[PDB]
């Protein structure tokens, strides 16, 4: 019932990828999180200014 | 250890600068470079072609550690004895009056 | 695809007509290749004609270099047409498989006959010429697509895992390109967003440094026989030749806009040879055109300007991403209402399990407080 | 790796788990075989074999 | 998705593992096996007596002699060998009869 | 001569089948260094440096099933022969060596010629190259010899001490009832302490020797690995 | 075409012997599939009870095999060599005599290298039979 | 505590002192097996697997098995 | 000695003996049977693999001219250093 | 014709009964060894020539170009001569499986053909021999079976000090 994880793990192991830790990808994706409303407001203002200019 | 980069054509010193067992084999002695092993080793080191020294050695060891070692141990010819049993060259010949079978035809 | 008796009968019936058609195609493709090779030798760059050597920086092993040993003949349309190029590519595939089979036959004498029976029972490694009707051709294409599905995910996972484990992207745009490159085919990938991954991987690995296992997976995904694989510079040469022909044809089409005038079946075949459009997807002309335009955009303006395509490894990953179907999920959600460890209910809980339940159950706070207070009292008494 | 499991506090608790019950039975066997050997092999009526000097392993392996 | 370990059957996975994953190791193992069976697959009767028995060779019944006797009887009976032939005995049949009458 | 015998793992095979019919995580490994060869990021190798993981894990499992369980009395180490261990180490070591040699990259051996250009080539560097080429094979032989001798000596010592303990326990326990009971009690306590110490030492040494056995192979592999830097 | 290379080609139904298999898996999982059952390279589990149960069983069956199959050979050799050099000669004795001889062999085993040597070395002047008694 | 090399696991506290002090203990809700719970002897009140079967009884059973194993041949010897 | 005897395999079941000549001859018969059929030409790699190395080894054995004596491989007694026969 | 299948039994028998190996048979086997070495040498020369012919132009320039290891002058002259000879005309320089086939199949065919015909030659030579080995070869080709103990059956010649066994 979580097929993507299963397929990725099986393929990684079948291609000699025994290691279970990916520090680099985690570092790229660790700080990802849904933004706050105020952050959304700031981003929308930036986009509007860019579109206007 | 680290990556190896082949030297450029301009970075290779001249042959005359190489030294042999006693001294450089310059003009009037160039043909002696073929026979001088140490001169060839120094030339290879100067040309960064050190593998010519290392590859034959290691492989040889392997060849002795793998195939020739056991061949010598199991089938090698030991030292001959003092009193030798030479062959009289009398065995094998067919006896008199024997009728050998005809050859294929 | 697994072998079957019906396919065995089909291939046995069409064996000799298939061989005759293969011989005719061999003559035609020899003519086409003679033209192409003469043009390459005459007008090709000095490095390409002389086969310049490109060695790896670690073990100094020669391999084909994308920039030097691959050349796009922009003026090939004068001598050779697009259809001739496609015919040559198809014949190259068929000839590779037939050559492997013939080599096996020559090596093993008459002992390859049962292996030939196994071979004819499956359409995976038989030539296209063995199909004399539309239904047979459709089944053969289905088998090839099945093999591509079987092979491609391993190649994609190999590439992605190695890069992510041993390196990371430099900037955010490269990160987005890398992440979006390996998305499943159910979503549409923007070639402009994905292109920088080519430069990133060129920084990581070029086509000249491709490892033998990744090469084997790629050749599996390209329906190229791999046994005997041998050194990596043989199937590597095959891949280089195939993609050079494909790039020449692509330049011809882009310059002459042939795909717009190309018919539906020919367009589908053109996309299929690029590993973009599986036949089992039943794509229409709109989807085929979209995928072809995306492929051309990924090639980029520099391809037309100078005949330089992006990194071949990343290109292969991108095109094969259309065969990376979403992971299968079958079964109604109601199945999640069941239990998996009912067979253990009869065993119950032992003393240790009961202790764990008591300590970490809803009464955990009370037990922790009581235990800590008792320990503190005992420690105070000891002092 | 010796991480966890039932651990009786003292002897009397070995009967609170079947596995430790089998363990204590085995320990009883182990420790009680020695007194049996003491009694059997130091018995008054035990007699050395008269023909013990006829043959021995020492001459065989020599 | 397809994976060799999960989808292929055991013999197929074995062949793949030892042909495209560890082929050199398999080759070396076969080489060593051949060497062992070519140079370390013999045991003389004296060696068997010295070390070939757990408690020692039971000379009081000499099972090696019985084994060889059975071997030779079987060979002679099956192959129809005339052990009285002069080559086996070094003397003619008439000389053998003379010796039998003498002793 | 063809001898038919069986290994002493049948019960352990049964237990493996029983307890591993379902998946279980593995987080503790005797030789973890086979999984982490590279420690500085952005370094990558085009060689199959992770090919040794499966063999390492299987060897660890096999040798642990044999050696660790051998501490149990009467348990047999069926593979305990000098030349059999030689064959095993020969297989592994020579297989990796031929994998490196089949690469047909002679420059890979440039490091065998020890020293710099200042040193005399014939009388110093060549001799050092000879010694190092010999030292590779000596490392193989030493690995197998160490693995054999550790087990042999440990089990010899255990057998002898157990025999002595049995003798004193059986034929001198009556001293407990006699006036010299204190001497017997002291000797018995010393024997118990020695028993515990020997068992702990053997337990630790088996695992350590497996670690070293795998580390020698990994060092062979690492001696010929070259790492490229990402750009 | 004759045999499938894929494990998906089933040879039996999914419900074949479901109950016994579930019982076997229940036996396997109850003690092993736990957080504290952390194995060291799959050979050394973390559950104490596994050790407590398996060590005695292994020792018991190994000892039974050794006693009834391995040391029996040495015991029989001693009995045969010391009492005629033939099996029939030993069988000529009574069960009690065989018991005495075997227990003396056990004594010798227990003494090993840490005991008196008169058990196998004949002191000068001893009247007991020597090595050439049956020769 | 320890039994030879087997050590009893101990749960790490998770609550702070301030929060812990506010917890009200009500042993009435606790199971009868664990009342007056003691970390140094949590299984004191744990039920026996078999009623009336003491640890000493099993130890004596093993000792009797050893005695049988060593003495049976003395009473019922068998010929070679 | 006795402690040394504890390092032996404990599950020996059966031992079989066979002369080198006999099983070598049987193997040769099998190889001839499988390499005889006409549909395997002599120039095929399989046939050469089967035959050439064996022929080379046997020729090397025949050509051998050693000044020393090599005792018979399958003597009854090979443990006496002072009796090669 | 497949001579190896017939000759393997004969070779094994000769090894088992090598005592009766006359000097003529020893010379025959030495000649067979010499011809095997010659076939190996010629096949290797052919393989080297095919490899050199199919080598890439840049590869040839690198191999037969500067620098000179010895720099005697003859080395450079020879390398330049070979390079010019190879690069003057057009050469088919395939890569991958094609080069493998081109370089190997001719070499394998040559070596196998030479060895097979030399084996036939050795069979004829042993047929023409007047020794016990020749008689055994003729009997093998006649009846199709190897007759062991033949030398003692027909009383082949023995040293003067070992004729007692025939004394019957
Ligand atoms: C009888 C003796 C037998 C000996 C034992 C043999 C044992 C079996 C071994 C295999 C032998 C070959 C089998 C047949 C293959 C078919 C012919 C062929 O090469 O196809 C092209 C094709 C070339 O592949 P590629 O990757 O495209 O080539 C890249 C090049 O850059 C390509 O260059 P390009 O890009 O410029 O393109 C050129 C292309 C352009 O042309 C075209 O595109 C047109 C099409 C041309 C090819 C058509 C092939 C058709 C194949 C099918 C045939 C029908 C089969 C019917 C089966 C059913 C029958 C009932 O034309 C070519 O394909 C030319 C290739 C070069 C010629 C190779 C042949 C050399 C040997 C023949 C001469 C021998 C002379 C002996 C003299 C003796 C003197 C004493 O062949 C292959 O697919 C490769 C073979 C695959 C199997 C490999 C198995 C291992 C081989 C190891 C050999 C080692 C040495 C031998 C000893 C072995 C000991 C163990
Ligand atoms: C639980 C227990 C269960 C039972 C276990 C049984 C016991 C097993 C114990 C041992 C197992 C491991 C053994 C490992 C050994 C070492 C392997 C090694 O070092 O390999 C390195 C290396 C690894 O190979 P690779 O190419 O890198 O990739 C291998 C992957 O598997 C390629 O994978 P891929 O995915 O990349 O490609 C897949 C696909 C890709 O598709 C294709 O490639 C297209 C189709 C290609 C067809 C074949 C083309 C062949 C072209 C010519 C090859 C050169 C010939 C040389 C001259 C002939 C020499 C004999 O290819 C195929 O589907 C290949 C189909 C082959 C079917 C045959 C497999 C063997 C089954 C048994 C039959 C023979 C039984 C004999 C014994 C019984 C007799 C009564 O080997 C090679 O380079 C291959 C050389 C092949 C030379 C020919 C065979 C020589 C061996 C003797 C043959 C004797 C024939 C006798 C006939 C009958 C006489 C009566
Ligand atoms: C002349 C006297 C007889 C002997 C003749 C011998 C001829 C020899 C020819 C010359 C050979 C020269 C070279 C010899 C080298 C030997 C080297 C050696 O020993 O190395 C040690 C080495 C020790 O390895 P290991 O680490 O102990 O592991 C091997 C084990 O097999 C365990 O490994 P594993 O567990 O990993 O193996 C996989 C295992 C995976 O696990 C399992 O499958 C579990 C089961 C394991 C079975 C195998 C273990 C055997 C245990 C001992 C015997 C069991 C009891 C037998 C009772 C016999 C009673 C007389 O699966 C199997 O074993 C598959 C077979 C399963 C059979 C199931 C059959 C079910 C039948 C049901 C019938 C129901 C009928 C109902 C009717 C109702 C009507 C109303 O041995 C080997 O590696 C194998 C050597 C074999 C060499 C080939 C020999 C030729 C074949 C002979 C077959 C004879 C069959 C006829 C016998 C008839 C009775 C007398
Ligand atoms: C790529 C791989 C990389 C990875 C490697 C991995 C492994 C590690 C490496 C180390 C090896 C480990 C060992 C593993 C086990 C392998 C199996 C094994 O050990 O078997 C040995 C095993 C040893 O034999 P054995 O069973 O112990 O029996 C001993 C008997 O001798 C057997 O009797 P037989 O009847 O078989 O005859 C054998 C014969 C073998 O030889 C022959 O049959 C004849 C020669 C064959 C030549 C082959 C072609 C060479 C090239 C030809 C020319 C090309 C250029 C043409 C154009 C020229 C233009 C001008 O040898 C001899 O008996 C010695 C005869 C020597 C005569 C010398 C006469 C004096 C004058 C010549 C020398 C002195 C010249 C001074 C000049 C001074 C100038 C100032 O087999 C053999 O060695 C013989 C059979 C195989 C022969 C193969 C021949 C080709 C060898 C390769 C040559 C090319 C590559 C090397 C150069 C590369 C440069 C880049
Ligand atoms: C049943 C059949 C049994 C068959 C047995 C025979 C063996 C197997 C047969 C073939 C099996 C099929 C597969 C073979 C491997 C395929 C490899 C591959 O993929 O190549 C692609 C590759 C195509 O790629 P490419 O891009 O076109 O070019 C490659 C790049 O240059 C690549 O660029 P790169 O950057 O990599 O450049 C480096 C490259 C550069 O090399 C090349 O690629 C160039 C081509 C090779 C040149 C080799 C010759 C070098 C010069 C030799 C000089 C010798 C002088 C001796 C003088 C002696 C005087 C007394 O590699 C090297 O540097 C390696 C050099 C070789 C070193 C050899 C070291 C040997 C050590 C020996 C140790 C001691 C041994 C024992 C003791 C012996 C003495 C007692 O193919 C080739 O280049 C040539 C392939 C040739 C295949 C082998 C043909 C076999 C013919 C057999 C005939 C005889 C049959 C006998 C039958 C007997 C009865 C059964
Ligand atoms: C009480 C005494 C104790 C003594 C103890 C001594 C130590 C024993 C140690 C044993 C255990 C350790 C073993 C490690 C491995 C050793 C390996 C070893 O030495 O093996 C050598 C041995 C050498 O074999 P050989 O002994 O038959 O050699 C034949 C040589 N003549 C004919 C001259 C006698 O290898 C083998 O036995 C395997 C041979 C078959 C496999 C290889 C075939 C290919 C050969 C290629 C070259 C030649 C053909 C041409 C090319 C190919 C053409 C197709
Ligand atoms: C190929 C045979 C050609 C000649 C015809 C022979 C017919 C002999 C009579 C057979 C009657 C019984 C047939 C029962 C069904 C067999 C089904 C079968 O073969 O399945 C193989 C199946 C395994 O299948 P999987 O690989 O898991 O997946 C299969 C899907 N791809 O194998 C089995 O389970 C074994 C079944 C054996 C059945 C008996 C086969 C006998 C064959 C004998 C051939 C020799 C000639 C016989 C002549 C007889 C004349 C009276
Ligand atoms: C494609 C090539 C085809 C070649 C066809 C034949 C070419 C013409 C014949 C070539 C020469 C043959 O001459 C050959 O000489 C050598 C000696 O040098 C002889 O060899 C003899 O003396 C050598 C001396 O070392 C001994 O090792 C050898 O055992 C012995 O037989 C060969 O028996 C003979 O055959």
């Amino acid at each position: 019932w979580c097929p993507e994880v299963r397929d990725r793990a099986e393929l990684e192991v079948d291609i000699t990828g025994w290691q279970w830790w990916s520090p680099l990808e985690e570092r790229r994706l660790l700080p990802v999180r849904l933004r706050s409303v105020n952050e959304v407001r700031e981003i929308m203002s930036k986009t509007q200014a860019k579109k206007s200019a | 250890g680290e990556l190896f980069v082949r030297p450029k054509l301009e970075e290779i010193p001249p042959a005359d600068q190489c030294r042999g067992f006693f001294g450089p084999l310059n003009d009037s002695l160039k043909f002696l470079r073929l026979l001088d092993i140490k001169w060839m080793m120094n030339r290879a080191v100067a040309m960064r072609r050190e593998y010519l020294i290392a590859t034959p050695t290691l492989f040889t060891f392997i060849w002795m550690f793998t195939w020739k070692g056991a061949v010598i141990y199991f089938w090698g010819d030991r030292a001959p004895p003092r009193r030798m049993d030479w062959n009289t060259e009398e065995t094998g010949r067919l006896p008199l009056g024997f009728k050998p079978t005809p050859a294929p035809l | 695809m697994q072998g079957s008796w019906s396919v065995l009968k089909k291939n046995c019936s069409n064996f000799f007509p298939g061989l005759l058609a293969f011989a005719q195609q061999t003559q035609e493709a020899y003519g086409i290749w003679l033209r192409i090779y003469n043009r390459q030798q005459k007008y090709g760059p000095t490095d390409f004609v002389e086969q310049s050597e490109t060695f790896s920086p670690d073990y100094h092993k020669r391999f084909h270099s994308q920039d030097k040993n691959m050349w796009v003949d922009k003026e090939l349309c004068t001598e050779v047409s697009q259809k001739e190029v496609a015919r040559l590519m198809t014949y190259k595939l068929d000839m590779w498989r037939m050559a492997h089979c013939a080599g096996a036959l020559l090596a093993t004498g008459g002992y390859a006959i049962p292996f030939g029976l196994f071979w004819l029972a499956n359409d995976t490694w038989v030539p296209s010429s063995f199909n004399l009707t539309g239904e047979e051709l459709r089944a053969w294409r289905e088998a090839q697509d099945l093999y591509r599905y079987r092979s491609a995910p391993s190649y994609l996972t190999d590439t992605k895992w190695h890069f992510d484990f041993h390196a990371y992207p430099w900037n955010e745009t490269q990160e987005r390109a890398w992440d979006d490159l390996f998305e499943k085919n159910d979503v549409r990938r923007d070639p402009k967003v994905v292109r920088p991954a080519a430069e990133m991987y060129d920084g990581f690995i070029k086509f000249e440094l491709i490892r033998r296992k990744s090469l084997r997976h790629l050749c599996r995904s390209m329906n190229i026989p791999t046994f005997p694989m041998l050194a990596r510079l043989c199937n590597g040469t095959r891949v280089r030749d195939y993609w050079n022909l494909a790039w020449c044809e692509d330049y011809m089409v882009i310059t002459q806009r042939l795909h717009e005038s190309m018919t539906d079946e020919e367009l589908y075949d053109y996309a299929w040879r690029r590993y973009l459009a599986p036949y089992d997807k039943n794509l229409n002309r709109e989807q085929l055109m979209e995928r072809v335009e995306d492929y051309f955009e990924f090639l980029g303006p520099d391809f037309v300007a100078h005949g330089k395509a992006p990194n071949l490894v990343i290109l292969t990953n991108y095109v094969l991403g259309y065969y990376n179907d979403p992971a299968y999920l079958e079964g109604d959600i109601s199945e999640l209402d069941k239990n998996d460890y009912d067979h253990l209910a009869s065993w119950g809980k032992d003393a240790f399990l009961r202790r764990l339940e008591f300590e970490n159950g809803p009464l955990r706070d009370q037990v922790e407080a009581h235990t800590q207070r008792l320990l503190a009292e005992r420690a105070a008494i000891a002092k | 790796m010796l991480l966890g499991g039932f651990v009786p506090r003292r002897f009397s608790q070995f009967n609170r788990d079947p596995c430790w019950m089998f363990f204590i039975f085995s320990v009883g066997f182990w420790l009680g075989e020695y007194p049996a050997m003491m009694i059997k092999y130091n018995a008054r009526d035990l007699v050395y074999d008269p023909h013990r000097y006829v043959w021995s392993h020492h001459d065989d392996h020599h | 998705v397809y994976t060799r370990w999960k989808c292929d059957r055991l013999p197929v996975f074995q062949l793949k593992l030892f042909t495209q994953e560890y082929p050199m190791h398999a080759a070396v193992g076969i080489f060593t096996i051949i060497f062992l069976w070519k140079h370390m697959s013999h045991c003389s009767e004296e060696t068997e007596r010295k070390y070939g028995w757990w408690a020692g060779y039971p000379y009081w019944r000499d099972p090696i002699a019985r084994r060889n006797e059975t071997k030779y009887k079987q060979m002679i009976i099956n192959n129809d060998v005339d052990i009285t032939h002069p080559k086996w005995t070094g003397c003619s049949v008439e000389q053998l009869e003379e010796l039998s009458r003498v002793v | 001569m063809f001898l038919f015998f069986f290994c002493d793992l049948f019960w352990l095979r049964l237990l493996l089948c029983m307890y591993y019919c379902v998946w279980s995580r593995l987080c503790f490994i005797v030789y973890f260094n086979c999984l982490m060869l590279i420690f500085d990021f952005l370094l990558f190798c085009l060689f199959d440096l992770y090919l040794f993981v499966g063999l390492c894990l299987f060897l660890l499992l096999w040798f642990m099933l044999f050696n660790l369980y051998s501490l149990i009395l009467y348990y047999c180490i069926t593979y305990l022969n000098l030349y059999l261990l030689f064959c095993i180490v020969f297989l592994l070591y020579i297989a990796f060596l031929f994998l490196f040699c089949f690469l047909c990259d002679f420059f890979l051996f440039n490091n065998l010629l020890v020293g710099d250009s200042f040193m005399d080539v014939f009388f110093i560097r060549f001799l050092l190259c000879f010694l190092e080429c010999f030292s590779l094979l000596c490392r193989c032989l030493s690995t197998f010899l160490r693995l054999f001798c550790n087990l042999l000596s440990s089990h010899f010592l255990l057998l002898m001490f157990f025999d002595f303990f049995y003798f004193i326990f059986v034929f001198f326990f009556y001293g407990v009832f006699c006036y010299w009971f204190i001497l017997f009690i002291f000797v018995f306590c010393f024997c118990l302490l020695f028993y515990v110490f020997l068992y702990l030492l053997d337990l630790f040494a088996a695992i350590l020797q497996l670690f070293i056995f795998c580390n020698m192979i990994l060092q062979l592999i690492m001696d010929f690995l070259l790492f490229l830097l990402f750009v | 075409v004759l045999f499938s290379t894929y494990r998906s080609s089933r040879l039996v139904s999914k419900e074949f012997l479901h109950g016994p298999v579930m019982r076997f898996r229940a036996l396997g999982e109850y003690y092993f599939q736990r957080a504290w059952n952390g194995t060291l390279n799959w050979a050394l589990p973390g559950e104490y009870r596994l050790y407590a149960v398996m060590i005695p069983f292994i020792y018991f069956y190994h000892r039974w095999h050794n006693d009834h199959t391995l040391d029996r050979d040495h015991v029989e050799k001693a009995m045969i060599m010391r009492w005629g050099g033939t099996l029939e000669d030993v069988r000529k004795l009574s069960a009690k005599d065989q018991l005495r001889v075997r227990c003396f062999t056990d004594i010798e085993k227990l003494y090993s290298a840490y005991g008196p040597k008169d058990t196998y070395l004949q002191p000068p002047g001893d009247t007991l039979p020597g090595k050439d008694f049956y020769r | 505590y320890n039994m030879l090399v087997f050590r009893d696991p101990k749960r790490r506290p998770q609550l702070s002192e301030e929060e812990r002090a506010k917890v009200v203990v009500n042993q009435a809700e606790w199971p009868e097996e664990f009342k007056d719970f003691d970390p140094d002897d949590p299984y004191k009140n744990s039920p026996e697997i078999i009623k009336g079967m003491s640890s000493w009884n099993l130890f004596l059973w093993g000792v009797e098995c050893a005695f049988i194993y060593q003495f049976y041949e003395l009473v019922f010897p068998k010929s070679i | 000695s006795n402690p040394a005897d504890h390092f032996r395999p404990n599950l020996k079941a059966l031992t079989l003996y066979a002369e080198r000549q006999h099983y070598v001859d049987r193997w040769l018969h099998v190889k001839e049977r499988w390499l005889a059929p006409w549909y395997l030409p002599w120039w095929s790699p399989l046939f050469q693999l089967g035959t050439w190395y064996s022929q080379r080894s046997r020729n090397l054995f025949l050509v051998e001219n050693h000044l020393s004596y090599r005792p018979y491989k399958f003597r009854r007694n090979d443990e006496d250093r002072n009796n090669p026969y | 014709t497949k001579y190896e299948l017939k000759m393997q039994y004969f070779d094994e028998w000769m090894i088992r009964w090598r005592k009766f190996q006359t000097e003529s048979d020893w010379e025959i086997e030495k000649g067979r060894q010499w011809w095997r070495r010659f076939n190996m040498a010629v096949s290797g020369a052919l393989f080297c020539g095919l490899v050199l012919y199919t080598s890439g132009t840049a590869t040839l320039k690198r191999q037969y170009g500067l620098p000179h290891f010895f720099d005697i002058g003859v080395d450079g002259q020879a390398k330049e001569t070979m390079l010019k000879t190879l690069t003057s005309r057009w050469r088919y320089t395939p890569q991958g499986y094609g080069r493998v086939l081109i370089t190997g199949v001719p070499t394998y065919i040559l070596f196998v053909t030479l060895e097979h015909y030399r084996e036939r030659r050795r069979m004829q030579q042993y047929l023409q021999q007047n020794t016990v080995f020749g008689e055994q070869m003729r009997r093998l080709l006649s009846t199709g079976k190897i007759e062991e103990y033949l030398p003692v059956n027909i009383k082949a010649t023995l040293p003067a000090s070992q004729q007692a066994i025939y004394n019957y």
